[PDB]
């Protein structure tokens, strides 16, 4: 009895409601009424992502899609599934072109776009990083397993030295008692083998060195009147094709106005410079 | 005043 027009507004207040899985139940009748309508599939597809089941809403952008290729909401919750799928490639690729159309449509959404597509591009490093050997060393290897055999020569070899005077409970802290001044005697080390001119130390890209536009690394840094520091390229746009404000403090901005953060340059240099990933994050 | 996307409209 009820208008496919008017089970969507339900929903859109069930889900402002934060009644997740009525809303997205509220979608589904409006989507059995009417098919061809993409903005139900999006909004349906949302409901799920909150519900935490891509499954689901991976599937309803598949459709809503079909429907609207040019989709750009579509698009980029297609790119947020991909996530929680571990599809880190496709994902970010997803969310590069659901950036492209928002910025071709003329659309406005700000942070949300470019901040969820560096998450993305953080998340997806983040895995292959964590994936990579280091190679131990020679001495590492040899000295590695010299502790570990000091240890069996006591847990294993001094333990049950006395299984009366220690019973279960006594030398069960006397056994952790030196498992941590062997954890921690080789934990001194491992930091010495990172410290030493190795690589082997976490690689991750600062945020100081990112744009608060393109949060993304900076090739030709400036700031403005303000303090902030933007890329060119980015400010560059929007100072064409939003108004002539600061998108931060919101001051009255120009062009004519910018300085070239030249002190960055650098620093954004000498840390390419030094880091070999990069252009592969 | 923009809007956001992890809004169902």
């Amino acid at each position: 009895s009820p208008s496919a027009q008017e089970l969507k507004e339900q929903g859109n207040r069930l889900f402002v409601g934060r009644k997740y899985p009525e809303a997205a139940a509220c979608y589904g009748r409006a989507i059995t009424r009417n098919p061809l309508v993409a903005v139900y599939y999006t909004n349906r597809a949302l409901c799920y992502l909150k519900m935490q089941q891509p499954e689901q809403a991976l599937a309803d952008c598949r459709r809503a899609l079909e429907l609207d290729g040019q989709s750009v909401k579509a698009h980029f919750f297609l790119g947020q599934c991909q996530l929680e799928m571990e599809s880190y490639d496709e994902a970010i690729a997803n969310l590069q072109r659901a950036y492209s159309l928002a910025k071709e449509q003329r659309l406005n959404f700000g942070d949300d776009i470019p901040s969820a597509l560096r998450i993305a591009k953080k998340k997806r490093w983040n895995s292959i990083e964590e994936r990579r050997i280091h190679q131990e060393s020679e001495l590492h290897s040899y000295l590695t397993r010299l502790i570990a055999a000091e240890r069996e020569r006591e847990l294993e070899e001094c333990q049950r030295n006395h299984e009366g005077h220690e019973d279960d409970g006594h030398i069960r802290a006397q056994q952790a008692c030196i498992e941590a001044k062997h954890d921690k005697y080789m934990a001194d080390m491992d930091e010495l083998f990172s410290q030493v001119d190795e690589k082997r130390k976490k690689r991750d890209i600062p945020d100081y060195l990112c744009g608060k536009i393109s949060f993304e690394l900076m090739r030709e840094p400036c700031i403005t009147p303000s303090g902030i520091t933007y890329d060119r390229k980015d400010i560059e746009e929007h100072l064409q094709r939003v108004g002539h404000f600061n998108p931060v403090t919101r001051s009255p901005l120009t062009q004519e106005q910018l300085i070239p953060n030249l002190a960055m340059k650098e620093v954004i240099d000498a840390f390419i410079s030094e880091n070999g990933w990069v252009e592969d994050y | 005043d923009t809007s956001r996307m992890e809004e169902v409209d």
